[PDB]
């Protein structure tokens, strides 16, 4: 799961 | 701390830092110049905020996100201030970019069929609806043992049900609503108008000023929305991604294509705020035609010989209309100021322009009795049996109004001398109904020349 949103 | 690493190819990362820059050095100068103009000169109001919250969103986010969302994903470098502050700065920026977006639209409706502060209502509840910001982002720190510095990265605060939930209405409040309502009212106002072209088609020669400016305008605000809907889709569409895949779909390749998408995605976000003072132009320069337009209309009634070759010179249209379908020409025929006649015909009006009544230059100045005027129309090619709704001719307003000098030079220019109206009056009825003994005698001797000639 990305961290960036 | 491999499990915060992105894993972009450096190219990737070139190409967009060449984008960006190109991005930021023209949108930053373009929405300065576009602000600053503006500071130096209703409509204005509105393309300030649009020049402002772009400028704001160039000058502030897009460094910041070169920095530490396409180079450095990790560590965050600028505070829990600068995480916050971001996405409230961004977020208000959009909202307050959409919201003037409904007021070009809704503006736009209004005139197909207090400002100052009604911005600064927009900028406020650009405030308001961007604060939730401030609450769902933050730092936190995801490195292996819990500790390490360069796991400290800006990043949802709140669980995913919570932040589904901001980003959700984020999507409704700022994107979706707002354009639809915008192509709702684009689509409407395009319809009215419409009906309006094709009623003047029925009737005139020329369709207004108002009409055509208006309907430039709705090709304007159609490709603003076209243009959001692009350069916004992708992005929004990223975002319901990061908070609609759960943790347990979000594989290795799934995980690479988003920081890759990321790049596309912002991208074109910056690419709305770059291409903004385009619209600037657009809509200035539609609004300066109007007002040229509008001020040669004056010039001709009022008789300006100098300010209608000031308008003439600097491209104003020779050939609008007021709502009647008035063109210049008419006016200064009506208003009987020979010398712009003359300059009209010149630069090309329309010489057999006919308004709503049917009635051509040559009606208004055989009715207003202007003997120069009706030779200069008619050197210049003017209908002589031209008729309006009622089917009068320029001859019948000569002989009712008692114009003996235009009704012998309208006659010798070819005037059928027995036109006859709805009412079946000629010319030569017309001049004896009123008394125009002189006049009827000329028309009747032509009257009998003409029968003469059927018997032989």
């Amino acid at each position: 799961r990305p961290y960036i949103l | 701390n491999s499990d915060l690493d992105v894993n972009t190819d450096i190219y990737s990362k070139v190409l967009v830092t060449a984008i960006y820059l190109a991005l930021f050095v023209v949108g930053t100068v373009g929405n300065g110049v576009t602000l600053f103009t503006l500071a130096r000169k209703r409509v204005d109001y509105y393309l300030g905020s649009l020049a402002l919250s772009d400028l704001l969103i160039l000058l502030f986010a897009l460094p910041v996100e070169l920095y530490n969302f396409i180079w450095v994903h990790h560590p965050w470098a600028f505070g829990d201030a600068g995480c916050k502050g971001y996405y409230f700065l961004r977020d208000a920026c959009t909202y307050a970019t959409a919201l003037n977006v409904v007021s070009l639209s809704v503006e736009l409706y209004l005139a197909i069929c207090r400002t100052k502060k009604f911005i600064s209502a927009i900028w406020l509840a650009s405030a308001l609806l961007a604060i939730p910001m401030l609450f769902t982002m933050g730092l936190q720190n995801l490195s292996g043992d819990g500790t390490h510095p360069g796991g400290l990265v800006c990043t949802p605060i709140v669980d995913t049900a919570t932040l589904r939930v901001v980003i959700q209405l984020n999507t409704f409040m700022s994107f979706l609503f707002p354009m639809l309502v915008a192509s709702i009212l684009n689509t409407v106002a395009a319809r009215r108008l419409t009906v309006m072209v094709h009623q003047a088609a029925f009737n005139m020669t020329i369709e207004p000023g108002r009409v055509q400016a208006l309907r430039r305008g709705v090709l304007v605000l159609r490709a603003v929305v076209i243009a959001f809907v692009v350069c916004w889709l992708p992005y929004h569409v990223r975002r319901l991604m990061f908070v609609y895949i759960s943790d347990e779909q979000w594989t290795t390749a799934l995980f690479d294509f988003y920081h890759y998408f990321y790049m596309l995605s912002n991208a074109l976000f910056y690419v709305s705020s770059a291409i903004n003072p385009i619209l600037y132009n657009l809509a200035e320069d539609l609004v300066e035609d109007w007002e040229k337009a509008r001020k040669l209309l004056e010039a001709a009634r009022k008789g300006q010989d100098d300010e209608v070759r000031i308008l003439l010179a600097n491209g104003a249209d020779v050939n609008t209309a007021d709502e009647t379908g008035f063109t210049p020409l008419h006016l200064a025929a009506w208003e009987g100021h020979l010398g712009i006649v003359e300059v009209l015909l010149k630069n090309g009006a329309d010489v057999n322009a006919n308004d709503e009544r049917g009635h051509t230059p040559l009606h208004l100045a055989a009715y207003t009795g202007h003997l120069e005027i009706v030779e200069v129309l008619l050197k210049n090619g003017a209908g002589v049996n031209a008729t309006d709704v009622i089917g009068t001719a320029p001859l019948h307003l000569a002989a009712m109004w008692g114009h003996l000098e235009i009704v012998e030079v309208l006659l010798k220019n070819g005037a059928d001398v027995n036109a006859q109206d709805k009412f079946g009056k000629t010319p030569f009825d017309l001049a004896i109904d009123n008394g125009n003994e002189d006049i009827a005698e000329v028309l009747q001797k032509a009257a009998t020349r003409e029968l003469e000639v059927l018997f032989q």
